[PDB]
């Protein structure tokens, strides 16, 4: 309750525990089929055309 | 109606965004603040959706049918030209920071696509809580770390001899921002970002788009 | 069993919604640390920088043997550890194919005081799209060596880290095969060393 949270946040301060706290992400920077091709070559290939 | 004169849709709003350099040094690439909605100021420009599907990668996850679903007010077309002129990295934080605004409480995913040549490239995928303060449902992305493909970007680029060159690469450089409730999975905001660099010696500017039919 | 000082694992699982991939619930065998930095993110922030700075009682490989025959759904996984103190910890998992990362995910977990010591739990927490795509791609493919070929490069960084302190409480690598066995996986824990 963000609410209630605030006079807490507020009363608190420096003793203050975030209810969700941070870092929080999730980062991609890849493709699966890129790695099946490296694994696999034509083999894979052949299998992504059915 | 308020709406269609901020990037603001019915349950979320844009009040700021921005893409920095620090080291204490801070330079600004990019950067934009905004308002709750309200009557201060006039309707945005439209801009045709078609014309640019083909800048981000489509299929099944992809903006037309994006668009096609979610509520039509909620998306945007925002041009940056990037203010490249600094010199440190030369120690240095490559950081994003944003924040929002709801009339509701709820749980916000952001999901930000980088896009060469209309694929996708990187995504990075946030959850934010919202913090709550006077009458405000806030929600902050605060000082979150660049990835290595784009801080690699930034340094290529910045390192260019030529405005026009730095164009050329921009020109195929997109960013596809998507923002979702996560129970609903309704989209609250979806902004496309389209760059060049400023014709400026200093300083960013942006013009903000509705996306239509 | 997987644990330094501050921090140890009591359960690790990945699974389809219920099906197992992958599960876990001293005199451990040992892998000398620099035969996989290869297999990891080799410059800042990898394997060999991080144990330089670390505890080296933090570090660990675990050979997991995937279960991948199932026909059923949600894709989650769920680990829980447990400390005598009470912190904040983050926990970044790093995907790596080939030793490049392809996707991160970093979450922050606070403790409940339960018993006789603090534990963190990761409840049910989503797979990512790259995951749910790899494992789909993976456990339809024709033949078992096939998938294993699949699995040679495939690896998993796992840093467990104290957020105030930045101190690495544990760090687990993951290396992967499919089971032999028509039903079940295995796993077998290693301390990484020098």
């Amino acid at each position: 309750d963000p609410v209630v949270e605030e006079h807490f946040r507020r009363s608190l301060g420096k003793n203050y525990k975030e209810p969700e706290p941070a870092p929080n992400s999730v980062s991609i920077t890849g493709s699966v089929d890129d790695h099946f091709a490296k694994a696999l070559g034509d083999t894979w290939l052949q299998i992504k055309a059915a | 109606s308020t709406m269609g004169r901020s990037i603001a849709s019915s349950k979320l709003w844009m009040l700021e965004f921005s893409a920095f350099l620090e080291r204490y040094n801070k330079h600004l690439f990019v950067h934009i603040s905004q308002s709750s909605p309200s009557y201060s100021d006039p309707y945005l420009e439209t801009v045709d959706i078609r014309q640019i599907y083909d800048k981000f990668p489509e299929k099944k996850g992809g903006l037309k049918e994006l668009f096609e679903r979610g509520p039509s007010n909620a998306f945007f077309l925002v041009k940056f030209w990037a203010d490249l002129n600094t010199n440190i990295d030369d120690s240095a934080f490559y950081g994003v920071s944003s924040q929002y605004e709801s009339p509701e409480n709820m749980i916000i995913t952001c999901s930000t696509k980088v896009c060469s040549f209309g694929k996708q490239v990187v995504e990075k995928v946030e959850t934010e809580y919202a913090r709550y303060e006077n009458g405000h449902y806030l929600y902050r992305i605060h000082r979150s770390p660049l990835c290595e493909y784009m801080i690699n970007f930034i340094h290529k680029l910045k390192h260019l001899p030529e405005k026009y060159m730095m164009n050329s690469v921009l020109e195929n450089f997109t960013i596809l921002q998507v923002v979702t409730n996560r129970d609903t999975q309704e989209t609250l905001l979806c902004i496309a970002y389209v760059f060049e660099v400023s014709a400026s010696e200093h300083g960013a500017q942006h013009h903000i788009y509705r996306l239509v039919k």
